[PDB]
């Protein structure tokens, strides 16, 4: 009945609650491989820098 | 206040065994026709085990 939950008055952060600002970074990870791709290919094709 | 008592979220409380004050907040607390939730809030606290 007691709706009572004493453990949360203030509290640090949880991995967990961070996971949505990883995100942004994994996002960036990816696409930088992901462009990287691209390069990898061209410079095959232009012999040269 | 005891209401703070029955509603702080930080230490428990407590009391004599088979003491006058145990009695009566049994008798707060057990009755079938007393229901208020700050003593039967306070009986439950010591009634635990």
């Amino acid at each position: 009945y007691s709706s009572v939950d004493t453990k949360q008055k203030g509290g640090a952060l949880d991995i967990k609650s961070f996971a949505g600002v990883f995100c942004i970074l994994a996002a960036g990870i990816v696409l930088s491989c992901f462009i990287a791709m691209l390069e990898t290919w061209w410079n095959k094709r232009k012999g040269s820098r | 206040s005891l209401q703070d008592l029955s509603k702080q979220t930080e230490i428990p409380y407590g009391t004599v065994l088979d003491s006058a004050v145990y009695e009566h907040v049994r008798m707060k607390g057990l009755n079938p026709f007393e229901r208020d939730s700050m003593y039967s809030q306070m009986w439950r606290m010591i009634n635990r085990s």
